């Protein structure tokens, strides 16, 4: 299971070049949104200076 | 004085985040490629 | 006079580089799309949808 | 010939180590800088020579690419230090020289 | 029969490279090659045909630009080589695929 997976993802996805870019396009817009999640969600964690102020002051 | 204080923090979280892994990552190509040189063996046959 | 490229051949030499000009418009395609956050069409993938 | 002599044989024999061009397989006259007397020295070595002076220096490259040295066993000793370029730069000096000297009259 | 008759074992193909630089020889001869499947293979003919398109060349041809091969046509006219052959040399379960090709110091990078 283990060298056949980077093996199946070097035949399936990386010989052609245009896998291999139909790929890393494809994989960079999955990874941009998923790195911005964890990013900002542990900017958060480390804060909680601001946005839950929101809940407070206004709510109508 | 530096309203933008917080937005740059961020981005600079994401900096070292990102650095730390296509600092690692640019590091192995360029030893992938270099691999040839550094494995490289001479030897020396002159003539008698 | 574009007819010298017209024959046989020139037509197995179209066939052979279809799914390679095939997939460089998928990759011109997500590209421009995920470059410009096209709103239009990213609605429509799972987990892209940041609104 | 005394203690003086080997005074000074020895500090030169300690700026030798310390220049450290042995570590990596080389000799004096390898790491001379060309310039055009020097390039005319080397164009005048005979075959032997000249073929073992570049694998000396690419030797050295070499190892100057990897940051590494060769072992203890095989830096080049002061002493079988081989001045085998000089005697062929001398000349060419002295050849260069002479035809300053005749320029001048 | 009995006993002490071993079999052959494999050989593990490596893909490396082995230069012997040598100025004082007038020509350079390259030889390149991947790895070819081996006697029994059926593999074995597709890999000649495509071969014989590529096939050979050498200085004494009659017919140098007007030659099939675009390699030999191209070494004629651009006088790139004395000469190269393609070649599939077979061993049980493995094998050189390739080329071999005889040059001037100048030409070795646009040959390959």
């Amino acid at each position: 299971v283990a060298p056949t997976l980077t093996a199946r993802l070097y035949s399936l996805l990386f010989r052609r070049t245009s896998t291999f870019a139909l790929t890393i396009v494809v994989g960079a817009l999955f990874f941009e949104r998923a790195f911005d999640q964890g990013a900002d969600a542990i900017y958060e964690h480390i804060n909680e200076g601001k946005l839950w102020k929101h809940i407070k002051h206004k709510y109508e | 004085a530096e309203p933008e204080h917080d937005h740059r923090k961020r981005m600079g979280l994401k900096m070292l985040l990102m650095m730390g892994l296509l600092l690692p990552l640019v590091y192995a190509m360029k030893r992938h490629k270099w691999s040839v040189l550094k494995s490289r063996k001479l030897a020396y046959r002159p003539p008698k | 006079m574009l007819t010298r490229f017209l024959g046989p051949r020139y037509r197995q030499l179209a066939r052979n580089w279809v799914p390679t000009a095939q997939l460089w418009g998928a990759v011109g395609a997500v590209g421009l799309v995920w470059a410009t956050d096209w709103r239009l069409i990213l609605d429509w993938v799972p987990y892209i949808n940041g609104k | 010939v005394s203690a003086s002599s080997r005074w000074l044989e020895g500090i030169r024999k300690w700026y030798y180590n310390a220049a450290g061009f042995n570590k990596l397989g080389l000799m004096r006259d390898d790491t001379i800088h060309e310039n055009d007397d020097v390039k005319e020295a080397i164009r005048r070595l005979p075959e032997n020579l000249y073929d073992d002076r570049v694998f000396r220096i690419k030797r050295a490259l070499d190892l100057s690419m990897r940051q590494q040295i060769l072992p203890k066993e095989q830096w080049t000793k002061y002493e079988e230090d081989k001045s085998y370029l000089e005697p062929y730069l001398k000349e060419v000096i002295r050849e260069r020289k002479e035809r300053e000297e005749w320029a001048k009259k | 029969d009995e006993d002490a008759v071993p079999t052959l074992s494999p050989c593990r193909f490596t893909g490396s490279q082995i230069c012997h630089r040598e100025d004082g020889l007038p020509l350079a001869h390259v030889a390149i090659a991947v790895e070819g499947p081996g006697w029994a293979h059926p593999d074995n003919v597709a890999l000649q045909v495509a071969n014989a398109i590529i096939g050979h060349y050498d200085c004494t041809y009659g017919g140098g630009a007007h030659l099939s091969s675009p390699l030999a046509s191209i070494a004629a006219t651009n006088k790139l080589c004395q000469s190269f052959q393609t070649f599939n040399i077979c061993y049980a379960d493995t094998g050189l695929l390739g080329a071999h090709f005889v040059c001037d110091h100048m030409s070795i990078d646009d040959m390959m």
